[PDB]
Parts: structure tokens; C-alpha cells; sequence
């Protein structure tokens, strides 16, 4: 839509993914208008990891799909899950905080 | 806002 597609392929690599997400809120369009949802969002990125070598994912980026999967309705928990299972070759897509 | 670490060492 207007959303950038990061990919955190590892290939055989021991660097962690190095990131933390949080609990937030999102603003989505609804036959009543604009709407605050949940949302999941990039907490920061630790030095080091390939989050941070990336260049492209940054501090309050929104989380939108996980490999395909839209994250819309899901807690943290599960989204963390999510991102945990496919952390070999990890794809996320996000809304640039900016 | 509570957070979650995705692969931390």
C-alpha cells in the first residue's frame, strides 16, 4: 500500500534478529471513518543485530505482516511467536513511522 | 506500552 517489505535472512548466520516490539495504536479506515486499533509496533533495535544493520526498520515502525501473515487482530504474544518460528529467514513488512 | 524481544541474546 505504501509499506516496506524487510527481510531479516540470516542464511547460517549466529547475529540475532535483535529487535523488541510493543503494544500500540494504529489508525485504520472503517465505514464509520478513522478508527484507533491495536497495533503492533517496533519497541528498538539492538546494536549488533541484523535488525539494526538493515538500515530500513526503525523505532515505531508499525508491524503489518509477518511471511504473508497480516498481524491485524493478533496480540503480542502471538505476533512475537510469530516472528520467533520463522526467525531463520524472517520477512516483515512495516508502516515507516515516517 | 508493554514490549516483547524477538531473538535477544
Amino acid at each position: 500500500e505504501t509499506h516496506r517489505r524487510v527481510r531479516l535472512l540470516k542464511h547460517g548466520s549466529d547475529k540475532p534478529l535483535g529487535f523488541y516490539i510493543r503494544d500500540g495504536t494504529s489508525v485504520r479506515v472503517t465505514a464509520s471513518g478513522l478508527e484507533k486499533q491495536p497495533g503492533i509496533f517496533i519497541s528498538r533495535l539492538v546494536p549488533g543485530g541484523l535488525a539494526e544493520s538493515t538500515g530500513l526498520l526503525a523505532v515505531n515502525d508499525e508491524v503489518i505482516e509477518v511471511n504473508g501473515i497480516e498481524v491485524a487482530g493478533k496480540t503480542l504474544d502471538q505476533v512475537t511467536d510469530m516472528m520467533v518460528a520463522n526467525s531463520s529467514n524472517l520477512i516483515i513488512t512495516v508502516k515507516p513511522a515516517n | 506500552h508493554r514490549e516483547m524481544a524477538v531473538d535477544c541474546p
